[PDB]
DNA sequence: TGTACAGTGACAAATTATCTGTCGTC
DNA sequence: ATGTACAGTGACTAATTATATGTCGT
DNA sequence: ACAACGACATATAATTAGTCACTGTACACGTAGAGACGTAGCAATGCT
DNA sequence: AGCATTGCTACGTCT
């Protein structure tokens, strides 16, 4: 358990807040594409 | 052999509690007298209680419970008809035939009429007999594979040899997938789904480069992926990336799907010129380090984009061609942002300790040499067993050529290297001391005011000759310059060399 | 929707009508599946009703010719399909209801 | 129950003799197949 | 209890989850709950909300919606019965047979 | 020892619906 | 009011037959 | 001694095998094949 | 004289 809790705590350490920028700007791009008709 | 009792029922608990109430020891003459309470408690004679004691003292909780019957799972139709059913079904489902239990029952009834059997197996009897077979072949369909664990890994090759993966850049992989996105030209008609070809570092599970484009799986595609994989990266401020795709440098191996471009001469020339060894994949599963990222990337990216096309024809969503809206100059930016700002920083699925990126930078055996860009653009495609003319001149694919230093040589076997995207010039090579040595750079006769590609010159030679035109570089060039692939190629014309 | 067929109808004496949608066609769409299940699936080289379902060796097992498949399909229709009960009626075989 | 039983008992009287013999003859034909 | 089947994330998040999944599955887009939860994470961070819903809640929010979208595949047609029959022409004229 | 991500079971933490007391005149 | 209709299913029921019971037994 | 395992013949009941009325579900043109890169057929356009 | 090289066409064969 305590060994597996190392893997869990290590994975959870990611500074993910800089990684979210992809998702919101990908959607913003797709919403910027209006259809041809 | 240990066997444990399970599904202890209420009646078994009733039977157990009286057994426990007589597990308390006493003299045998009162033992045979205190157990009399069981008689009405079980509504049965003490001779059954003596039998129950004989079971429990012999068998514990397992024999205290009632068994299944001896005929459970035994079919009273007998071995002939149970053989007949399982014979008929398995032979009826060999190869591409797919007989079903209903079709089997018709065979049973047919054979019974021949046998004059008064009472052949009913269809539901025939269906019952096959239920074990259907279930056993169902479970055989979905068995999970463990996958590798920890840092140690080795990759099986079609050679039979198994090759360990020891450090970052020890073994790269590639394959191509058809992207599940319909995307469109400028202003935008539907075109068709592109191909994606990726380089994956088998140690870090990292991803050093991709080529995305409408081009079919071809050695020029693989070469342009390696041209991306191997070079240092610089992406323009128009991407607004947060992270830098710092993976570069060269492989010691290239382990790959056995596609015809991966088996090509051109790539083998790259293997010799860059020092990696091409290794073939045995079966698709061994590729999983690159097969699976298509699944990962389909799920986390393409499925969210307007032109998504589903994982199969049978799942193909009908709006895909109704509102496909990206061009590849956007799909590139989406895919590149997904890799560099997310996927590079994503955790490696069986290390946990670090990102995909850090298992590359910390795992490579030593800092690789960043090669000159022009050197890979000297690792062009080459042609051999051709000959130089007895003059200052040359030929290639019905083009005609000049060369500055060729006049010092008589007509002799020559080797030559060319950019298929800029066949305006060739680099020429000689076999001095059994080693390749430069002759000269060379040019098509009089060609300087414009530039030419190989694919359009090849197509022009077809319309050139079939019209009976006099064959020359002069006339061939006109048939280049006098459409689906035109739209596709002029999309791919959008390139970072104009933007960096 | 061809002129040829509409001209046959005018000659032979029937009007040509089109269904709204395939569901309204079920009376004709269904015998295919009764053929698909009860005939084509039990023959060498059955190709499976879908790309996700083609047998792994349909091309390897492929051996029937057009004259042979027709000679079976006619035995199926004459001795079997038309002799089955009409599924609305239960009492009448499809030919006796004709 | 009676409506069903009459409907069912009608269906039971239909002879499969043709519908059955074609089944073994289809296999006896296909038994000649080799790739 | 009166609370069974009703979530505690509240009216704003119950909508935002279901809004985001609904827009992500029109056209050929096929945004699954995980991508919604990843949007929820992004939304809370930009909302400055310190307690975004967990992916298990987001999957439980959509579970009835997913089942309603599933049931539509199964709905059976009664069919015609007995002797009387007609066929539906696209002219709109039911031709008796 | 293919790969590995989205979905799911079994459970703990937290919330909170509501149902169980000792009670008061009815 | 009504797409089609066959193969597979469930929920019993008739027949089989494995084996639990009650008395005697030594 | 008499409470221990037999010797039943007969119930007891849990197995299978069979009857039916329901119902889900595919029938709706559709993957054989595009598109690369050989080993091997070829012509040709040169020339000594 | 001699072939000798050069630019197509299969017929797979693979993804
Ligand atoms: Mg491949």
């Amino acid at each position: 358990e305590a060994a597996s809790r190392r893997l869990r705590t290590a994975g959870k350490t990611i500074s993910n807040q800089s990684l979210l920028q992809e998702v919101v700007d990908r959607d913003a791009l797709v919403a910027t594409k209006k259809s041809r008709k | 052999k240990n066997v444990i009792a399970t599904q202890l029922s209420e009646e078994a608990q009733v039977k157990l509690e009286v057994i426990q109430s007589l597990l308390e020891p006493c003299d045998r003459t009162t033992y045979g007298q205190k157990l009399r309470e069981a008689a009405e408690k079980l509504n049965v004679s003490l001779r059954t209680v003596q039998r129950l004691v004989k079971n429990w003292e012999q068998d514990g909780l397992v024999g205290l419970t009632q068994t299944s019957r001896a005929d459970k799972g035994k079919h009273r139709i007998g071995e002939f008809w149970e053989n007949f059913i399982t014979k008929t079904y398995k032979e009826g489902n060999k190869g591409s035939k797919r007989m079903t239990p209903k079709q089997v029952a018709l065979r049973v009834e047919a054979k019974a009429r021949e046998l004059k059997d008064s009472k052949p197996p009913n269809y539901k009897t025939v269906l019952r007999v096959l239920a074990p077979i259907l279930e056993k072949q169902q479970k055989a369909k979905s068995i999970r594979s463990p996958g590798w664990r920890g840092t140690t890994l080795s990759v099986k090759t079609r050679e039979g040899k198994d090759l360990s993966v020891d450090y970052s850049n020890h073994v790269w992989q590639c394959d191509h997938t058809r992207v599940d996105v319909l995307l469109v030209d400028q202003h935008g008609e539907i075109l068709s789904r592109p191909w994606l070809t990726t380089v994956i570092d088998t140690y870090s599970r990292c991803i050093m480069g991709i080529n995305l484009g409408f081009d079919a799986p071809s050695s020029g595609v693989v070469a342009l992926a390696l041209r991306h994989a191997i070079l240092p990266k610089r992406y323009g401020s128009e991407y607004k990336l947060h992270c830098e795709w710092g993976t570069y440098g060269k492989p010691e191996h290239f382990y790959t799907d056995g596609g015809k471009d991966f088996r090509s001469n051109h790539l083998s020339q790259i293997g010799a010129q860059l020092g990696f060894v091409c290794h073939l994949r045995d079966r698709p599963s061994e590729g999983g380090v690159v097969e699976r990222p298509f699944k990962t990337l389909n799920d986390q990216l393409f499925s969210t984009l307007p032109g998504y096309t589903g994982s199969n024809v049978q799942e193909r969503p009908e709006d895909a061609e109704k509102d496909a809206r990206l061009t590849l100059r956007e799909l590139e930016q989406l895919l590149v942002r997904y890799i560099v700002d997310r996927y590079n920083q994503s955790i490696d699925a069986r290390m946990g300790d670090q990102t995909r990126f850090e298992r590359w930078e910390a795992g490579l055996p030593t800092v690789p040499v960043p090669i000159p860009e022009r050197d890979l653009d000297i690792c062009l495609m080459k042609q051999s067993r051709r000959t130089v003319q007895r003059g200052g001149c040359l030929q290639f694919q019905n083009l005609m050529y000049r060369g500055e230093y060729l006049a010092g040589y008589a007509g002799e076997t020559v080797n030559l290297r060319f950019d298929p995207r800029d066949i305006t010039t060739i680099l020429v090579y000689r076999q001095e001391n059994n080693q390749e040595v430069f002759l000269t750079r060379a040019h098509a006769q009089g060609l300087e005011t414009e530039q030419l590609a190989l694919d359009e010159a090849e197509a022009a030679s077809r319309r050139l000759r079939t019209a009976g035109k006099t064959i020359s570089n002069q006339s061939l060039l006109q048939e280049v310059v006098d459409e689906r692939q035109k739209l596709e190629q002029t999309v791919l014309r959008s390139a970072a060399v104009d933007e960096s």
